[PDB]
């Protein structure tokens, strides 16, 4: 046979299949936003009413 | 003593004896145990 | 009853996206932006993280923009364009490092994402002092199971390069345990793990997940050299087929991936060992020119011994015990022992050139230097047996069971030598019952042998005195129970179509013994056999050929 280094050890690295990876964003399970009726003291539905062309061309679900 | 572990050990045995006499392909015995029903049927 | 606010659907959104319906997630996310409340908690931060779901990347970075333009202090923004740019390190390190992550630990120390990240880019530039500074803040400030399985993984690949494997170790169990689905870089740390502390039965069960997850180059090797696959185990061996198959293609620096190649082809095919060998000669030749270890050469020159090769196999291990020679101060390696068995297997060839004389003078060698070895002490004892039985054969025979009575190989070619004398038939039931013991059972071998010596018995003028009945039925017996420990045996087969022939049924006969003949032609008994059935039918122009 042939006496094998035991390989408990990692040097590649394992970073090809690492930086693959893309992380989730689960730090408040309701997706980082108090959800709340009562702390909308502002609206912006009365005159004048804000929306960026950033803000349209989000308001697409796929449009592109 | 060492040299009999030492040996042993490292090297492999892919030849015995034991699977000489089974055979390479897959050749099982229900059929040729229902033959040997089968003569028992005669008897 | 009032649907005149938008977060009153928007808490049934963050439910639809926590239930992975990231289309009705988004559905009333629609009526969030066309509306906007009063929200300095950024709508459009949600926004974003539903768009870095399903890859709507390019309305992520604008979600978390717009997010950043209402309020740069807010971190989900930031933290959400750090992941997104956690795909090209390479290109633009600087700005993931710093302004995505530094600006997210100034805005705060205390994020588990954050510090989860400056953790691993810690762990890739080598700083790995701070990140065990922050990753217990980040295991500890989390208590989300993947975000913490994550902070186990960080400080067990931490403790890793460390060679803190002990506690490491833990820490690799901890992140598979709380999170197991997400993702199996916990999975490949503890069946590296297991490779510590030689815990590699569970290493496999572990790896198992990662081929579950997707397959890579990576996941071969480790199933590979961690090869519980030693014979007749396909659950491990064809496994290592088709790792090996994933690897023979491939070259991520292939070295010894012919070795591990060919160490399960002995098995199969000599073909595909002699392939690999052949390449991997080479392979120890370009990135250094180093000479091939003889373990190597010794086993090609062992190749070619069953093949036709025997010539360049005598070279092979001419050229291997030199290499030992070469192998000078390795008696870790015990290169002497290597030679041993080198010059064991050259002496084997010597007696395959029938040069026994060399033979001789190589098992001498061997034997007044290791003489607890037992199989020189027989091949001498075999090479005089040619010469015959009651030579100095049967008695490196009898003092090789006085070496090793638990011996039994030397102990079946005990009564082996008993075969010639046909006279000590009855007597070979004592001479053939001495590692009739459990330990050395079963022996298909010996038990055959039994089968045997019990026919020999046979066509006498005593059956019609039944006691040749009873010794058909006997073998019969044997027979049976060999039929039922194995099927695919073939001598016996061959027994059961002699003894039932020799019950006069010869039409029964000859499709017992066409099984084996399919099995394998080469067993020259069956040749007779059939040519007796076709004589029996007075079918001489088939027999005589076939004898």
């Amino acid at each position: 046979t042939y006496p094998f280094d035991q390989n408990r050890f990692v040097q590649y690295k394992a970073t090809s299949l690492e930086k693959q990876h893309k992380h989730d964003l689960l730090t408040e399970p309701d997706l980082g936003v108090t959800i709340d009726l009562i702390n909308p003291d502002t609206y912006r539905i009365d005159p004048n009413v804000l929306l960026d062309p950033a803000d349209e061309k989000l308001l697409e679900e796929e449009i592109q | 003593v060492d040299v009999t572990r030492d040996i042993v050990s490292r090297e492999r045995v892919w030849r015995t004896r034991t699977t000489i006499l089974q055979s390479t392909g897959k050749n099982f015995s229900k059929n040729i145990f229902a033959i040997l029903q089968s003569v028992k049927a005669r008897e | 009853q009032s649907p005149n606010n938008i977060p009153a659907l928007l808490g049934k959104a963050c439910i639809s996206f926590n239930k992975k319906d990231y289309r009705g997630a988004l559905a009333y996310y629609k009526k969030a932006l066309r509306t906007n409340p009063g929200c300095p908690a950024e709508v459009r931060l949600g926004m974003g993280h539903c768009f870095v779901k399903l890859n709507k990347l390019e309305k992520a970075r604008l979600a978390f923009s717009r997010a950043l333009e209402l309020n740069s202090k807010c971190v989900g923004a930031l933290v959400g364009l750090a992941v997104l740019e956690l795909n090209n390190k390479e290109a633009d390190s600087i700005k993931n490092g710093v302004q995505l992550l530094s600006r997210a630990y100034t805005i705060d120390p205390s994020n588990p994402m954050v510090l989860n990240h400056l953790a691993n880019h810690f762990f890739f530039k080598k700083d790995y002092s701070k990140v065990q500074h922050l990753a217990l803040h980040a295991f500890h400030n989390t208590e989300v199971e993947a975000m913490q399985a994550e902070s186990c993984y960080q400080l067990a690949r931490s403790f890793h390069v460390q060679e803190d494997y002990d506690q490491a170790f833990q820490y690799y169990y901890q992140a598979t345990q709380f999170a197991s689905s997400s993702f199996v870089l916990p999975f490949f740390g503890l069946g590296q793990m297991y490779i510590y502390r030689g815990d590699k039965e569970n290493a496999s069960q572990c790896f198992e997940k990662v081929l579950k997850a997707y397959p890579n180059n990576y996941e071969t090797m480790k199933i590979l050299g961690s090869l519980y696959a030693a014979s007749e185990d396909q659950e491990k061996r064809d496994i290592a087929k088709g790792h090996l198959k994933k690897v023979t293609e491939q070259y991520p620096d292939d070295v010894e991936a012919w070795i591990e190649l060919a160490q399960i082809l002995e098995q199969t095919d000599i073909q595909g060992a002699l392939s690999a060998y052949g390449t991997a000669t080479r392979i120890l030749q370009e990135k250094v020119q180093a000479d091939v270890p003889p373990e190597i050469l010794n086993n090609v020159g062992a190749l070619h011994f069953r093949l036709g090769n025997l010539g360049e196999a005598k070279k092979y291990f001419l050229a291997s015990l030199d290499r030992a020679k070469a192998e000078a101060e390795h008696d870790e390696h015990y290169y002497n022992a290597i030679s041993v068995t080198t010059s064991y297997n050259l002496a084997r060839l010597y007696e395959a050139m029938c040069e026994f004389h060399e033979a001789e003078k190589l098992y001498k060698n061997i034997l007044r230097e290791h003489p607890n070895y037992v199989d020189c002490y027989l091949r001498l004892g075999a090479m005089a047996r040619d010469k015959g039985n009651f030579y100095e054969a049967s008695d490196w025979f009898k003092e090789a069971l006085q070496i090793n009575q638990d011996h039994p190989d030397a102990w079946s070619l005990i009564g082996n030598l008993h075969l010639a004398k046909q006279e000590w038939g009855p007597g070979q039931k004592k001479f053939e019952r001495i590692l009739k013991q459990p330990s050395t059972q079963s022996d298909t071998y010996s038990m055959l042998a039994l089968g045997n010596v019990w026919l020999q018995t046979l066509h006498q003028p005593t059956r019609d005195r039944e006691k040749e009945k009873r010794h058909q039925d006997r073998a019969l017996a044997i027979y049976k129970q060999v039929l039922r420990n194995d099927a695919k045996n073939l001598y016996a087969a061959n027994g059961i179509g002699a003894v039932l022939a020799h019950k006069g049924y010869f039409r029964e006969a000859r499709d017992v013994f066409a099984q084996v003949r399919e099995a394998t032609a080469d067993i020259s008994d069956v040749w007779l056999n059939l040519a007796h059935i076709y004589v029996e039918q007075k079918q001489y122009i088939s027999a005589v050929q076939m004898y």
